[PDB]
């Protein structure tokens, strides 16, 4: 994450690592929405223009990690994918619309001080908290800079939500209803952004009415990183809430 | 799973504030 | 003209914008992709006709194959 700070420890227990089996390389991030399911960005799994196609076998999850490197032996959990679920109309041929995907873990995780699920917004939360100006916060082990540089530890950056029209004009790609962009404007003389490597990583907001944290979005894409006048786009987690549950309480 | 969702055990539960969680809350009152 | 983003264009169109051909609403793999979705009960799924069973803000789409993303919009004139 560009212009972030080292995550405190146990600050974002829902943060997951999506690691490709071998080469053992870090590909994206994700969240624990329960003890059996991890939510991520579809494109982490599927992106043909880049001959990207993972199956519940070339990958594996890592939960409760802090350090990007050290296998934190009595903290972290290495879990294995059971099944994957890419959104049926996840538009990779256009704007990466519906960048959502789900992974069913084989054997359930055991919540520890360092491993605990985030909540999915209910219409009321979503409705009152998804408003321009509100700040939410990203977390990832992705590149710290657009170019030239990988953290040793999880990072954070709180970015305010931007007005759709500002986002809209922010770029050439067709922005949809199932997207929000967030970041500082050029004059707010503040910066921060999620960068490449950050996908799947959660965009969470804390609630005033009850104090629970809520996955409002997912690091989808963006142009460059921390560029001026560009915003980082996020999946509208709310907006694909039914597919989320249609699949889960499915099987 | 999710019922005890979104309550970090080393914070919300110990009643500690993460070093910036506050930047977010003030962001709404204002 | 097509009013609501073809929220009800119930026509006999059958080709994605690329001149690709819509695969049968009920192909057995067009039914596959179509099940975890949330489709609206007005927009009737006709043969292999372009429809907007979603409410897709964008317009009328259709399938073009059997894998995720394997779908496409359809060319009508909205209002
Ligand atoms: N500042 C940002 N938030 N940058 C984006 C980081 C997220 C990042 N996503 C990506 O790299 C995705 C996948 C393919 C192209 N892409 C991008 O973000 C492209 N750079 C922009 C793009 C959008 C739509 C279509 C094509 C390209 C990831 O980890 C996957």
């Amino acid at each position: 994450i560009v212009e972030g700070s080292d995550a405190e420890i146990g600050m974002s227990p829902w943060q997951v690592m999506l690691f490709r089996k071998s080469p053992q390389e870090l590909l994206c991030g994700a969240s624990l929405i329960s003890d059996r399911w991890v939510l991520t960005a579809a494109h982490c799994l599927l992106y043909p223009p880049w001959d990207k196609n993972f199956t519940e076998n070339d990958l594996l999850v890592r939960i409760g990690k802090h350090s990007r490197t050290r296998y934190e032996r009595n903290i972290e959990k290495i879990s294995m994918l059971e099944k994957i679920y890419i959104h049926p109309r996840y538009n990779w041929r256009e704007n990466l619309d519906r960048d959502i995907a789900l992974m069913k873990l084989k054997k359930p995780v055991a919540f520890s001080d360092y491993i605990h699920p985030v909540c999915l917004p209910d219409r009321e939360t979503a409705a009152s908290l998804l408003q321009a100006g509100y700040k939410g916060r990203v977390t990832g082990w992705g590149n710290l800079k657009e170019t030239w540089g990988q953290p040793s530890v999880l990072q954070v950056v709180n970015l305010p939500i931007v007005e759709r029209p500002v986002c809209k004009d922010s770029t050439r790609i067709r922005i949809t209803d199932n997207m929000f962009c967030a970041g500082y404007k050029p004059d707010e003389g503040k910066r921060g952004d999620a960068c490449e490597g950050d996908s799947g990583g959660p965009f969470v907001m804390k609630s005033p009415f009850n104090n629970r944290w809520y996955q409002m979005g997912i690091v989808s894409w963006g142009e460059g990183c921390d560029r001026d006048g560009k915003y980082g786009f996020y999946t509208h987690v709310f907006r694909l809430k039914k597919w989320i549950q249609k699949v889960i309480d499915q099987f | 799973g999710e019922a005890d969702c979104g309550l970090r055990p080393l914070f919300e539960k110990k009643s500690l504030e993460d070093k910036t969680e506050r930047e977010l809350l003030e962001s709404y009152i204002d | 003209c097509v009013p609501d983003r073809g929220r009800e264009y119930r026509g006999r169109l059958a080709v994605t914008t690329s001149g690709s051909r819509c695969l049968a609403w009920s192909s057995e793999q067009a039914k596959a992709l179509s099940k975890d979705q949330d489709f609206n009960p007005a927009v009737p799924l006709a043969e292999n006709f372009c429809r907007n069973p979603d409410g897709d803000e964008e317009g009328a789409w259709c399938y073009v194959a059997d894998q995720p993303g394997d779908f496409e919009y359809c060319n009508l004139n909205y209002c």
